[PDB]
């Protein structure tokens, strides 16, 4: 039995969107932590073969010099959203000569939420929701901020948040170790610990990627050596 | 409109205590020809405002149609809200500027008189979208002839009675009939008060021609 | 089951199931209350949180200096409709230099939201709205449904367990018209808190307030700015 | 206007005046005619002020998006080609604009001249603006690839100065930038009134 | 044929102090050789920290004003913050350039306070070219106003003089003086001078009188 | 103002252009190149309007290369010439016409050496020798006087020298140096730049 | 036009059309590729040898530009479409940017195209996977792999098509620094990996190589027979005198 | 609306396009049509389904279309779709000619049509063209050429192949009597007569029932000719005189 992509369930929800939420659960788990010293984003790479170059797996990307993004689920869908975000930030800079607040970027991307449909639509318009979940970590005038967005388009600020396959467990483990006054080192440490817990493979310097955005320093992707130096104090 | 055809000349306006008065002759001229000597260039836009128009009469008829429709549309709702004179003035400004920017102007210069919330309103709108408020207004040759008289009085006595303003208007229409070659000795006076809008019928202006016998001496 | 999946399909009982299913989306969100005195219009919204580490969802949005809304349902549709209302208000100010009468804005919401309920492949807006506004007809509380129907209210509540709030408001309607601002917000907060089991109550972390009136533009109080309203309330019963 | 730029052994020297006129009237003498596109990319600016500013700003935006997308920095040739392509679509519509895209590339020091007419040429030295001829004189009479840094600074500064002396539509203050491999550096910003005292006596 | 432009006159001035910003303009609206009105200030309050002065063709002045208002509101709805002065300057640049091939016949000067509380002026040309200034004039009498301020505020062409920062009082009297002098020579400048002072406290409006000829 | 010249031999095509990029009254470039490699055995000499030249030429070039990639073999000089002529003729009555005069040099494995001449109006004509620009008015006659269908490449280069020297003598424009290339069975060969030690 | 959602989500969160396209890729002739020091080699298996068919007109290896080559696996027509659009893009890049093209860039373009076809109305996912190979400026040799979903990655060596898992496992167990230390040795590695799944021949194998700043070179069946002879000799001089 | 859609451009769970395969099934019922490549030319030979006593015969052919002065094609399947595709082929050829001022290379024409067919398989929601085509031609790049294209938008270059009813047996039979590099037009015609003889359901084979065309290179120009009934009769009779001869040795 087939139906339209904008059909409502008797419960009052859109089938395709819910199914996209279901699609997220099969993606690599990622954790973002907000801290007055900066925001951190960590994610497992899930390398399926020794032949696969792990440096070509980026689930953490730079939206702008002050904003980075972590993604989980169908990455191919996420690429579009990332580019849209970058373009939005640059347009805003061009127009207003200032940086975008993390919330504004997150909202902008969130506006592409239910922009799908069949009839009464453009030829190039989306046929289905984006099967991906996003964590926007960045530093603006309101300091360090972390946001979460799902295919529903509902975006909300989080102090600490985990998305992906091991979402629930990692979220519990996050609740157990978060107080609104951690240092950034503590946040990174905790992130990597929970990551090591939830990952099926042995956590190493080529198994994941970690990035931080702090009030004094731009978006920084942790190199192999730095990753090792944090994994060191396991 | 790129080339105006049948046109009307000056339109006068002036505020007074508890109302606004506007005047305009009933002439539509086809160049130098006084072709249509019995046409109203004043419209009652609802009960709180009113409009006088200079320039192409056809475009004025268009604006009359449109404004009438807007007022009807609003009156259908009956939600307790209505178009204030300032609102109508703002709309008209927007419209004229819009047509101006399409390089297809409505060849009109208009004076909107009104009375709402105990305040007297008088607004001017160009065909280019140049708009403003003033205690006295005069379009066309009036702006060169009637307006100097109006300002002289208003700077010596800001508040006028209805009769005073009406007298001033009459005298100005007399001056205009004297000096404007495209005017006509048959005009209309519209008035806004709290009682509403009232347009008085075909008026004439008394004329003195004694200076005809001053050729020699 | 064969009349369930399209908004252009009438049931043999003279009903449209997709519209009703869309109506069910309003009850999926956190409850919200709206009430008016004779000088002020007030929205009180119970913000919801996923986990304790996630901030509470925004429920009150600014539309114009004289108009604000409280949402209940799909946040995306809510943002859409909100941007629409904002745009219409801006248009009204641009053209007439006067604020758009609330009732007319609501009418436009009705007209817009009615369209997709009659075209194949389209869907109703999955969101309910409480609109608080002030114009020269006084304060106004309006309610808009996914069925594109709208209501002019003295008081209203929509969403999860909003029945309690409704039952409360229906008793204090007579009091509402003469209350001062603080008493009005009080009543709103009591109505809102009625939609909660006794193990939980209102907090500065989970309550938002929107106020508009003859002496005040639409303002949103979120955290520490809510305390002057909460502090001054009964202990409630069990 | 009176901007000029030349590449030598130690990078790319860029210089400009700061005068902005509206007819014979001098509207400003404090105009930054050297736009900082990237920390490695500079763009001189001559002709229609709004045109140059807008289009080079848009160019900067585009280069930033390129940097984010390709995870690498845009080349001088690619930036100049980008600007040229953007401008060409408006050929004949009356955009007055003549700019120089300067920087350090994977091919070393890069310098391009880009017109609103449609020109786009790489070269050693370039001078653009109403006083370009006067600058060309002294610059050509004093140029060498083996110029030492301070010498290059002197040459550029002096050329812009003499240009301001002869050209009625050039004046204000000589601004000077140096583009090196690790990025560009704001060398100087000397007012013409002072440079007169320095150069004459 | 038909011209979509008409010059309506008007002079405009902005001065930036350490903790203040003055935006002043005459109140004369004219056309050809006639006066439209003597009560038409060219100053527009945008935000508590920002005031805009617009001179030239009145149609484009009104239009551009209303546009700026609407877009201020939009930005406020979009970012939950008010537009900073420099941001309004950049936005105005883009808006002006958006009509690059059918320009607003408008001279624009923005005066206000930056994010550090200090004063700032931004001068514009009809198609979006703008820059930050300590003081700038625009409009019909611009060439009459500028040279004195270059001398008195910029201390230009003055030997062994002290560089004492401009106080609000001296700036005010300077504005009144240059406008009074301009009313003597410019036929488009007269009637009244409105001055808008912008400090941390907010926006004051003063109104001096100019001759009526 | 720009100058192009082509001389076809029995088994080769010799082409040359000026190296000046000038604007207003100044030379802005002394090493400007007016030639575009389109195939391994095809050169396109384009000259004229500001942006039109490079835009059109590069468009044609990349389209030829696209043909090569799509089909595994290159276009013949003739097919190329008619391709460019088609493009130029199509834009002639459009909104965006390209004001470009051009020469096309080529060598085919079947038809041998070939030289083509194109008006800005997109009139294509094959010729044993051709020239573009004002300089042509001073050189063509010379080419008439001394050209023979069996001319050797050495003699062809010498003839080219006669032409360029004539430009140095009568032409009021500067034009100190010249790009010179040849095309045969072995593709495109860059020759020593004919230059005149002025200053 | 045809405004119909083709690729949609299933209740379990799957995109069935894309998976089906991947199954269509699984039915394709096996295509492998390895990356070396100064060379890069791509080889395609079961070329459906009918001996009455012209080999040239059915090659599964295509050049996109002078810099980048590409092999594929799946629906050949779709592959033609993708390949041509890729070539056009390679030229357009030169038009808008003076520089040529990076392997990563064109790979990203192809991937984005495929994804766009996974999310557009009225369309249908390309039933191909691609092994893209090149030597971008800076000398660094690179190999990438694409997927109908739109996902793309970089590999040291990989395989797609019929029995891709087998050749993937073989390559995993055979990809060393000793292997692919010389050009002929890398090519021999490709030939061996292909022979580990192909129906035992050599006239079924099409192999091509890109090297340094040179053009793409396809190997004649004679040279392939020579390398296969050396491979069959090394399998009897190091696997026969020990077993 | 969504109910009536037959979803023509959609993957089957196995990863295949059903309408394409069904179109192949349609082609399998159409008249047998083969083509063979030689050293001095190339030929097409097709079974005629329009074989009735009352037919008027007003065209040069029935299943053989001329596309270009250097190229011709034969068709198998739905004849109207075939008309569409052939007309479009002529269009493409003339466009290439108009642009480059030289005949379109055969493979380029084939790919050009195949891109359209593939386009019909990937989007639009339309049924594909139930047509397979055989292309014969000459160009200055690859000389004499034979091609085959299926409704899938897929194509290939052959030295000899068959399409239509009983195509498989015909293909194996061609494999048997093939001759890479040693094929002449005459021997190819003999092969055609043989295969068409064993494959055509109605035996004996009159010239009424078949249709043969040849493309050859003669004095700089390309010649395309459809054989008259008499010539075909000669080939048939010769085939019988070679069949009753080999059966003597028993
Ligand atoms: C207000 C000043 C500070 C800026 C000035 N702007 C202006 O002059 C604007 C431009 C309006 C326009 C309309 C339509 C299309 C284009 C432009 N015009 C006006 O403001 C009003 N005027 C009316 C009568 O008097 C002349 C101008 C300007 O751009 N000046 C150019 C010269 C110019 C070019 C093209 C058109 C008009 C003028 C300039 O300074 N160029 C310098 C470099 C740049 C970056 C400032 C140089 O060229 C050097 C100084 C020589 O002038």
């Amino acid at each position: 039995y087939d139906r339209g992509v904008n059909t409502f369930s008797p419960e009052g929800r859109l089938f395709q969107v819910e199914y996209a939420i279901e699609a997220i659960k099969l993606g690599s788990t990622a954790i973002g932590i907000q801290t007055s010293e900066g925001v951190c984003l960590a994610v497992e790479k899930r390398i399926t073969s020794p032949l696969m170059e792990p440096s070509s797996i980026e689930k953490i990307v730079e939206i702008d010099a002050h904003i980075g993004c972590a993604m989980s689920g169908l990455i191919a869908d996420a690429k579009t959203l990332i580019d849209k975000a970058r373009v939005e930030t640059q347009n805003h800079w061009f127009t207003y000569n200032e940086t975008m607040t993390v919330e504004s970027v997150t909202q902008a991307v969130s506006n592409l939420a239910l922009q799908f449909g069949e009839e009464d639509a453009d030829p190039g318009a989306m046929s289905r929701p984006f099967g991906v979940a996003l964590l926007f970590g960045g530093v603006d005038e309101k300091g360090p901020q972390l946001f979460h967005m799902d295919p529903s388009g509902t975006f909300v600020q989080c102090d600490a948040r985990a998305i992906g396959s091991a979402s629930e467990g990692a979220q519990s483990s996050l609740q157990e170790v978060y107080h609104k006054s951690m240092t950034l080192k503590e946040a990174i440490k905790s992130s990597l610990i929970i990551l090591k817990q939830v990952m099926e493979e042995k956590l190493n310097a080529t198994n994941i990627e970690l990035a931080t955005v702090q009030p004094g320093q731009n978006f920084h992707m942790f190199t192999k050596e730095e990753l090792e130096e944090v994994i060191k104090d396991i | 409109t790129q080339n105006p055809m049948v046109t009307g000349t000056s339109v006068l306006g002036v505020k007074f205590e508890g109302g606004v008065v506007i005047a305009a002759d009933m002439l539509g001229s086809y160049g130098s020809l006084a072709r249509f000597r019995n046409i109203s260039r004043i419209m009652r836009v609802n009960n709180s405002t009113m409009l006088g128009a200079s320039g192409d009469y056809a475009d004025f008829q268009y604006l009359k149609q449109v404004l009438g429709q807007m007022v009807i549309d609003e009156e259908l709702l009956g939600d307790g809200h209505s178009y204030s004179p300032r609102a109508i003035h703002s709309w008209l400004t927007r419209a004229m500027y819009s047509r101006r920017s399409k390089m297809n102007p409505l060849w009109n210069t208009m004076v909107i008189g009104g009375y709402a919330d105990g305040e007297s309103f008088l607004g001017y709108v160009d065909m280019l979208g140049v708009a403003y408020e003033a205690p006295s207004l005069a379009t066309g040759y009036g702006a060169y002839l009637a307006q100097p008289l109006l300002r002289e009085v208003l700077e010596k006595q800001p508040v006028l009675s209805q009769t005073e303003a009406r007298d001033l208007v009459e005298r100005c229409m007399r001056v205009l009939y004297y000096r404007d070659a495209r005017s006509y000795n048959r005009f209309q006076i519209a008035t806004v008060t709290e009682k509403g809008v009232e347009i008085e019928g075909p008026l004439s202006t008394e004329t003195n021609w004694d200076i005809a016998h001053m050729i020699s001496g | 089951n064969q009349y369930d999946n399209d908004v252009t399909v009438w049931s043999p009982q003279g009903r449209i199931h997709q519209i009703e299913y869309a109506m069910e989306a309003v009850k999926q969100g956190s409850a919200t209350v709206g009430l008016k005195s004779k000088t002020h219009a007030v929205l009180v919204a119970l913000k919801r949180a996923q986990s304790e580490l996630a901030a509470h969802q925004k429920k009150i949005l600014h539309v114009d200096n004289h108009i604000g809304i409280s949402i209940a349902g799909l946040t995306a549709d809510a943002r859409l409709l909100c941007n629409f209302m904002r745009q219409e208000c801006l248009d009204s100010r641009f053209v007439f230099d006067r604020p758009l009468p609330v009732s007319r804005l609501v009418s436009l919401i009705g007209s817009k939201t009615q369209i997709p309920t009659q075209r194949y492949g389209r869907r109703p807006y999955g969101v309910g709205l409480l609109i608080a506004g002030y114009d020269d007809m006084g304060p106004h509380i309006f309610q808009t449904c996914p069925s594109a129907n709208y209501f002019d209210c003295r008081a209203m509540s929509i969403g999860a367990r909003s029945q309690s709030a409704r039952t409360y408001l229906e008793r204090h309607m007579s009091e509402f018209m003469e209350c001062n601002l603080n008493e009005l917000v009080k009543h709103g907060l009591r109505a809102l808190r009625e939609t909660l089991p006794a193990e939980q109550d209102l907090t500065t972390k989970n309550v938002s307030i929107g106020i508009v009136g003859k002496d005040l533009e639409f303002t949103i109080y979120d955290d520490d700015d809510v305390s002057p309203f909460l502090e001054g309330l009964e202990e409630r019963p069990q | 206007t009176t901007t000029l730029a030349f590449k030598f052994r130690h990078g790319v020297i860029v210089a400009a005046d700061s005068r902005a006129t509206a007819g014979a009237y001098i509207a400003s003498q404090t105009v930054k005619k050297v736009i900082e596109i990237n920390p490695y990319l500079l763009g001189t600016m001559a002709g229609g002020a709004a045109d140059c500013s807008f289009w080079e700003r848009l160019l900067a935006r585009q280069c930033r998006i390129y940097e984010l997308r390709n995870k690498e920095r845009i080349s001088v040739a690619a930036a100049s080609k980008l600007l040229a392509n953007m401008v060409y679509q408006y050929k004949g519509m009356g955009l007055s604009m003549g700019t120089m895209i300067c920087g350090w590339d994977k091919r070393g020091p890069g310098l391009y001249y880009v017109d609103s007419e449609g020109n786009r040429i790489s070269g050693a030295t370039f001078s653009v603006g109403s006083g370009s001829v006067y600058a060309y004189g002294v610059m050509d009479r004093g140029y060498s690839y083996d110029l030492e840094v301070e010498q290059a600074y002197d040459l550029a500064r002096r050329a812009i100065y003499q240009a301001t002396y002869r050209d009625a539509y050039s004046g204000g203050a000589v601004n000077l930038y140096h583009v090196r491999e690790d990025g560009w550096i704001r060398v100087s910003s000397d007012n013409v009134a002072d440079l007169h005292e320095k150069y004459s006596g | 044929r038909f011209s979509p432009y008409v010059f309506n006159g008007g002079t405009i001035l902005a001065i930036a102090g350490e903790d203040f910003a003055i935006v002043a303009s005459d109140t004369r609206l004219s056309e050809g050789f006639s006066i439209h009105t003597r009560d038409s200030p060219k100053c527009y309050k945008l935000t508590d920290k920002t005031v805009i002065g617009c001179s030239g063709f009145h149609g484009d002045c009104l239009t551009l004003t209303k546009i700026i208002e609407a877009r201020l509101k939009m930005y406020k709805h979009s970012n939950n913050k008010a537009m900073t002065t420099g941001a309004i300057a950049a936005m105005l640049s883009t808006i002006l350039y958006s009509r690059r091939f059918f320009p607003y016949y408008v001279y624009n000067i923005i005066g206000g306070l930056d994010e550090e509380g200090k004063g700032a002026v931004y001068s514009f040309d009809p198609v979006g070219s703008y820059q930050r200034d300590s003081f700038k004039a625009g409009g019909s009498a611009s060439a009459m106003l500028q040279p004195l301020l270059d001398n008195q505020v910029g201390f230009k062409n003055m030997q062994n003089v002290e560089h004492v920062p401009l106080s609000l009082d001296r700036a005010m009297r300077l504005v009144k003086d240059v406008f009074i002098s301009a009313a003597e020579r410019d036929v488009y400048t007269g009637d009244a001078l409105r001055i808008c002072i912008v400090t941390k406290e907010g926006i004051r409006e003063e109104t001096v009188s100019l001759r009526k000829d | 103002m720009e100058y192009l010249i082509g001389i076809q031999g029995p088994d080769y095509v010799l082409v040359a252009s000026d190296r000046v990029a000038a604007s207003n009254i100044v030379q802005m470039k002394d090493d400007h190149d007016k030639m575009f490699k389109m195939s391994e055995k095809i050169l396109l000499l384009c000259v004229g309007e500001a942006g039109d030249t490079v835009q059109f030429a590069e468009y044609i070039q990349k389209n030829v290369q696209l043909y090569k990639m799509r089909n595994g073999y290159e276009l013949s000089p003739t097919a190329a010439a008619n391709f460019t002529r088609r493009n130029l003729a199509d834009c002639l009555r459009s909104r965006t016409p390209y004001h470009v005069n051009l020469l096309l040099a080529g060598y085919d494995e079947h038809e041998g050496p070939a030289l083509y001449y194109m008006d800005y109006l997109a009139a294509l004509a094959k010729a044993p020798f051709a020239a573009h620009g004002y300089g042509a008015f001073l050189t063509l006659s010379i080419l008439d006087r001394y050209y023979t269908p069996t001319i050797s490449r050495e003699r062809a280069v010498e003839l080219l020298r006669k032409c360029l020297e004539e430009l140095q003598k009568r032409f009021i424009l500067n034009l100190p140096t010249f790009s010179v290339r040849i095309i045969d069975k072995n593709g495109i060969h860059d020759l020593d730049n004919i230059s005149f030690p002025k200053q | 036009s045809y405004d119909r959602a083709i690729t949609v989500f299933s209740p379990d969160g799957h995109l069935f059309q894309v998976e089906y396209a991947q199954e269509a890729v699984k039915k394709g002739s096996t295509a492998v590729g390895v990356r070396g020091r100064d060379i890069v080699v791509l080889g395609v298996e079961k070329k459906s040898v009918a001996k009455l068919q012209d080999e040239r007109t059915v090659r599964k290896i295509c050049a996109l530009d002078d810099n980048v080559c590409m092999a594929f696996a799946g629906l050949t027509a779709d592959a033609r479409i993708v390949i041509n659009r890729a070539r056009v893009e390679c030229q357009s890049h030169r038009l808008t940017v003076e520089d040529p093209v990076t392997v990563e860039y064109i790979t990203r373009y192809i991937a984005s195209l495929k994804q766009r076809y996974t999310q557009s109305n009225g369309r249908r996912p390309f039933g191909i996977s691609a092994l893209i190979v090149g030597f971008d400026f800076d000398g660094t040799p690179r190999l990438y792999q694409t997927d109908p979903s739109g996902t793309y990655h970089a590999w040291k060596a990989n395989a797609i098509g019929r029995g891709a898992k087998s050749v993937r496992e073989f390559l995993e167990k055979n990809y060393t620094d000793e292997a692919i230390e010389t050009d002929d040795l890398t090519i021999k590695l490709v030939i061996k990996a292909l022979l580990e799944v192909v129906q035992s021949g050599g006239k079924n194998i099409e192999l091509a190589v890109m090297r340094r700043d040179q053009s793409l070179k396809i190997l004649n069946p004679e040279e392939i027979e020579k390398y296969v002879a050396e491979i069959e000799k090394e399998k009897e001089e190091n696997e026969k005198k020990k077993q | 609306s969504r109910r009536y859609d037959s979803r023509t451009t959609i993957f089957s769970p196995e990863g295949r396009l059903y309408q394409v395969e069904y179109a192949m099934e349609a082609i399998g019922h159409a008249g047998t049509c083969l083509g063979i490549l030689a050293n001095d030319g190339v030929l097409l030979a097709a079974e005629r389904r329009n074989i009735h006593k009352l037919l008027d015969e007003v065209f040069f052919s029935e299943k053989i279309y001329k596309l270009n002065e250097d190229m011709a094609c034969s068709v198998a399947g739905i004849t109207s779709d075939a008309n569409v595709l052939t007309n479009e082929l002529r269009l493409i050829a003339q466009r290439y000619l108009l642009q480059y001022q030289e005949p379109i290379p055969c493979e380029q024409l084939v790919t050009a049509l195949c891109d359209i067919k593939q386009a019909y398989t990937q989007f639009g929601g339309k049924r594909p063209f139930g047509v397979s085509l055989l292309y014969i031609g000459w160009d200055k790049h690859y000389g004499f050429q034979l091609y085959q294209s299926d409704p899938s938008g897929n194509y290939g270059g052959w030295k000899a192949t068959c399409i239509g009813n009983n195509s498989a047996a015909a293909v194996s039979m061609l494999k048997q009597d093939y001759k890479e590099g040693e094929m002449t037009l005459k021997s190819a015609l003999a092969l055609a007569i043989k295969v068409l003889n064993k494959t055509m359901d109605v035996s004996k084979l009159s010239a009424e029932k078949v249709e043969i065309a040849t493309l050859t290179r003669e004095n700089g120009k390309t010649v395309i000719r459809v054989l008259k009934q008499k010539e075909v009769e000669q080939l048939i009779k010769k085939h019988e005189e070679e069949e009753a001869k080999a059966e003597r040795e028993k």
